[PDB]
């Protein structure tokens, strides 16, 4: 029936883009920069077939000259310019690209990327400034005045006073009374460094003697071939995308040419920060707090990702949900698992880069399961055959024997706590080689990992089981019920404080330990929960052939069992063992009390 | 242009120790990883220059008092020829906390890079002194 | 020269205003109930002045009607409805909302207070539909139909194969079919709990006999005062706008006038972002993590504003310094709310057995308020075993000549009751606070200092006053054990300091202190046990038999004999467990124990 086509108020419009988009007002000049981006793109492009569209200006830059004296920020370009056609249908039109438009009159087997396709990023200058005064200058065409309100019209008008400059476009900025901090030095430099910081073409600030200073000295690395980038043009781009002061560790440069195209520079530091890795549209920021782009365990890795098939919004500071951030996130994680499999090809250059990020990479293991099996061949301990250097999990199945099907470790608060502790002779006997843990993310990562290449992963500290021959296992029944009245008079004393009492052989050097069990937390693991800023059960095992505990058990025959000595000495070896075990006395009053009693006798005090 | 920032950290140590903190080139190196000192002498002296972290971080003690004022001719190798900046240290010891507060008015350095070196100098000045001395809770 | 007025693309327009503005899909619903609730406030704004504007429809509603079958999701409601001009200025206008003119053409002082103020949210429904067939009826116009495929034009047609409608708005959309997701009962009841949840109107859902079920129940409180809120209402909705099915243990409802007006309830649960932000009664986001602390960030709720400059796709706001006024706001208000907790007795226990951490974390990051949330700390002491004290009451019960706060860290609770440090003060009546948590040397390191006593850790070396006849009675007897204090030195090696003659210990015969800064005893081994992430000095107490023996075996000159030092040296060690530090090589530390064990078996 009654057809109508669509309008638009334009006195309501244009609030519409300003006043409730662009929600950051520092923006304003990333868009002109890359308004100025994509003219000095167009008159390129005509250059290859006409070089004398360069004989009025050969210079190509992008001048930016404050005058504090009338309170206005100059940007000046050497684009290709507008003629007075285009300051009306471009500029005066919204939503009106005329970039976009020659984007798709482009040749077949175009290299030049524009960066404008909406048509409304040249109004974010008003955020800033109650009146600009466009001052364009083309080719084709006269030098025109382009000036606004940022009412319901513009006017053009014939310049006949201002400098008659080649080509390009001057854009005249009044700047606002609450705008004026963007007139000094310091304020746009953090503009450019934010946003246009790896523009392609110079970007020249006029500094006050007026001299000009460049701004957008380093230049992308993405666009470049890999191969053909030294060692130190990496490094001079980490201090540019980072603050940091060290060189990068390692480089990754890769490209994935698939359905998504995408260029991404990944740097490794040499020292753990505590987002960072930066997104780039066509050489433009975008934003930094991608969520899904990289994983937590991996937020240590820096650097940048520059693609061009981006779902890019209104104010151009995010990505839409398209459901195309996931394969992004798999192809940089994907490379960076490559990338420390090179770094562990060489010696010395793994061992600065599992020094830095031990914890990092034992995070992994803990919450991502997919690449759960890649981030254990990155894994390095010391063991008992070990001790000096660093051996990884691969190594160690090699030198494991042909009657060895599990993988034995040890946990504990330090180094030296662990290199003597009494569980590692029942394995030394067996000539069995016991993996060192100390740092407390260590559990975390094989409690999840729980296997490797068939090989079950068990702590010595837990209760395990130890293959013995048919000739021994006779030898130890006989002997565990001769032990059995001991056993039980260890209880009665303990009390609640164990479960039970267990003649265990995997002890040889040491009277008495204590294991936690078989599941739940170890020694070590409670210690650590009870010690985090956010935020158990115990078996005690005798040695049948230690001095000690062979003279308790003829204690026990004389009918000693409740006797009034033998209950100081075996509290006072139960919380013995709870030191070497890496268990936490319940009261180190009580415990030195004991120890005083025996200094006492020992000097011979009354 | 050059301009200026002005730091003030509060350290758990007394300005006998924190003093000695920034001249021992044994200690020096364990809150920095990375050294490169020029002269055989044990302590820092008088217009002795040394390169940090990497050599990128250029340094050279031009001033000091007895544990009461560090002055350090601080440069980054990223910086131009013509700038330099300088490092004005002054230790506020209080006896009635048990601490230090080391007042830092750092000069010299480029308009741009005002906040390049004020995070990296609670990481790697503040941050990296308190965690491998103990200096004080880190959280 | 030349003057021309702006103009705008149409056909390019409406692709950026519908792609490239909103970055989720499913918030089309969001505006379209509030597109109805704005209908249904202009239809009730004139029912104050002529009730017969409520003749043909009565009821007041918003029903939602998917039809799989045809891939149809219908959202009819009974607001005052679009005559034929409306159909055309209002709605096939972009940027001109027709509900920003009703709020500028009314009288000043009505109390309705619409949503719709930027004229572009009704074009959001195109991401999900390609076609649309929106009908409206207004009570003094016909039926029309307003049907559109999100072109560049549209067509209006009159209503004559429909069914006739009262009043109200009936909008047909017919989805993409890629966006079917959309026709189901859950979808359409997450989109509802989610952005338009406490819309002032019943919200209907036909789902499968047919039935309706209203997706909004629960009602906003913040519209009301809250001296006519029962308890009970608060309860259900906490559940409402979150998950957790207990009730609250304390809610915080206030209002802020002025310059700026805005209404927040916060609610305290009973264990351990969650701020949301409502704008013109519509869930706006909920993702400022600038507007409440992270150490205060245990706590839910909702903010309710009107001033707010809302984002253009409505899902954010833009950058402004009203958000540091509402944080400003909000902590003042939860102050004094864990304030009106304090005043009772059972109450405050459950939210400080709770909250332990987020009370002690404030005193460590904020430096505002760092003195008001010490006097919520409860800890224990000797002189309150069982029920836990706060620093207000520590200072009443200190005597005239103490002038300093005294605690001790430690792992446990049983650990530092019987710890060998609190003999000296419980001698002198000084009460000594316990700490249990890792978390609470992180607090104490930055307030040092509570009503202007200074707070001193024991566990470090430290200085109590005396008289001066005492003193030089002390001064004389450390030259006596002169040479007992410098042979320990030669066989501990570097493991302390010095070794000092100490009068705080009564009863051990050792300790070892800390050394005045850095990390204490306990904080060291809090920093080495962080899955995520000093010097020391040895005392001996001279009123001891152990140490007085070790006096007489340096005079007959056994300073460096090979017995004694089997001894010094696990008497030191010994020492290192009941003071809290970690115990390098505890297999040496039991080689040694289990020798004595031996000599007390009679055997070798
Ligand atoms: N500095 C300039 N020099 C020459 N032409 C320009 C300049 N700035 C803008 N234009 C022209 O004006 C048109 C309008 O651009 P603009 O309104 O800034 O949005 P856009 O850059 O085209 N697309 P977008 O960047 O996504 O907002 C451009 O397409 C150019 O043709
Ligand atoms: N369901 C409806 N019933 C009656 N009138 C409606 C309905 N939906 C929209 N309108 C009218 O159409 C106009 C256009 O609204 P719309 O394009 O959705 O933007 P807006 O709601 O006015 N402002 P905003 O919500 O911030 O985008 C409204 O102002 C109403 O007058
Ligand atoms: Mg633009
Ligand atoms: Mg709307």
């Amino acid at each position: 029936g009654e057809t109508f086509e669509f309008q638009a108020e334009i006195t309501q419009l244009m609030s519409l883009i300003i006043n409730t988009v662009y929600s950051n007002k520092e923006i304003f000049l990333r868009e002109l920069i890359s308004n100025a981006s994509d003219a000095l793109d167009k008159i390129r492009y005509q250059a290859l077939s006409d070089p004398k569209q360069l004989e009025t200006e050969p210079d190509l830059f992008i001048r930016i000259t404050p005058k504090p004296e009338e309170k206005v920020l100059e940007i000046r370009d050497s684009g290709i310019g507008m003629t007075k056609a285009e300051l009306i249908n471009n500029l005066g039109t919204i939503a009106k690209s005329g970039t976009k438009a020659f984007m798709e009159a482009l040749s077949a087997g175009a290299d030049v990327s524009m960066i404008g396709q909406f048509g409304v990023g040249f109004y974010s200058l008003f955020l800033v400034a109650d009146r600009v005064q466009v001052i364009s200058k083309n080719n084709e065409d006269e030098q025109y005045i382009w000036e606004s309100n940022a009412g319901g019209s513009f006017t053009v008008t014939l310049d006949e006073v201002n400098e008659r400059i080649g080509r390009g476009t001057v854009l005249r900025l009044f700047l606002k009374d609450d705008q004026l901090e963007y007139l000094e030095e310091k304020r746009i430099k953090e503009v450019i460094k934010r946003h246009s910081e790896f523009v392609a073409y110079p970007i020249q600030l006029l500094v006050t003697v007026q001299e000009l200073e460049e701004l957008n000295k380093t230049k992308p690395l993405w666009t470049r071939n890999p191969s053909d980038i030294t060692q130190e043009e990496y490094n001079a781009f980490y201090k540019s995308i980072s603050n940091d002061w060290e060189d990068p560790l390692y480089v990754k440069h890769f490209s994935v040419e698939g359905q998504l195209e995408f260029r991404a520079i990944l740097f490794i530091p040499k020292r753990a920060p505590f987002n960072n890795i930066k997104l780039y549209v066509r050489r433009v920021f975008i934003t930094d707090e991608a969520e899904d782009l990289i994983p937590e365990w991996l937020s240590f890795v820096k650097g940048v990702v520059d693609s061009e098939d981006l779902p890019l919004n209104l104010s151009r500071e995010m990505l839409q949900q398209n459901k195309i951030m996931k394969v992004i996130r798999k192809n940089i994680v994907k490379k960076l698992i490559e990338a420390f499999n090179e770094i562990a090809e060489d010696s010395e250059q793994f061992d600065k880069f599992y020094s830095a990020f031990a914890k990092n990479i034992k995070l992994g293991v803990h919450e991502d399961t997919q690449n759960r099996a890649a981030l254990a061949k990155l894994l390095r301990y010391n063991s008992t055959k070990s001790v000096d250097e660093l051996t990884s999990l691969t190594d160690y199945v090699t030198r494991m024997p042909e009657h060895q099907k599990n993988i034995y470790y040890i946990t504990g608060e330090s180094l030296k706590a662990v290199e003597k502790s009494p569980f590692l002779d029942a394995l030394k006997a067996k000539n069995f080689e016991v993996l060192f843990l100390t740092d407390p993310i260590d559990e975390y990562a094989f409690t999840q990992l729980k296997e490797f290449e068939g090989k079950t992963l068990v702590d010595i500290t837990k209760d395990f089981e130890l293959e013995e021959t048919d000739e021994e296992k006779a030898e130890r029944e006989k002997e565990i019920k001769e032990y059995e009245p001991l056993t039980k008079a260890l209880k009665d004393i303990l009390g609640d404080q164990v479960e039970k009492v267990v003649v265990s052989y995997k002890l040889l050097d040491a009277p008495a330990a204590i294991r936690t069990g078989q599941f739940g937390w170890s020694a070590n693991m409670e210690r650590i929960m009870k010690a985090q800023a956010l935020r158990s059960k115990k078996t005690f095992e005798i040695s049948p052939k230690s001095p000690i505990i062979k003279e308790l058990k003829k204690r026990v025959d004389e009918g000693g069992a409740q006797d009034k000595t033998v209950k100081d000495l075996t509290n006072l070896l139960f919380e013995t063992a709870l030191l070497t075990s890496g268990f936490s006395l319940e009261e180190p009053t009580s415990f030195a009390s004991r120890i005083n009693r025996l200094i006492s006798l020992g000097l011979n005090i009354d | 242009n050059s301009t200026s920032i002005y730091l003030e950290p509060t350290f758990n140590v007394p300005s006998s120790e924190l003093y000695e903190t920034f001249l021992d080139k044994q200690r020096i190196l364990a809150w920095t990883r990375s050294a490169q000192f020029f002269n055989s002498g044990p302590k820092l002296e008088t217009k002795e220059k040394f390169e940090l972290f990497g050599g990128n971080v250029i340094s050279e003690l031009v001033s000091c008092e007895k544990d009461k004022k560090l002055v350090f001719h601080w440069k980054l190798k990223d910086w131009s020829a013509p700038f330099n900046s300088t490092i004005e240290m002054t230790f506020h010891e209080s006896q009635e906390f048990h601490e230090t507060k080391l007042q830092v008015k750092w000069t010299g350095i480029p308009v741009g890079e005002e906040d390049r070196v004020r995070a990296n100098f609670e990481e790697y000045y503040v941050r990296s002194i308190k965690l491998t001395f103990g200096f004080g809770a880190v959280l």
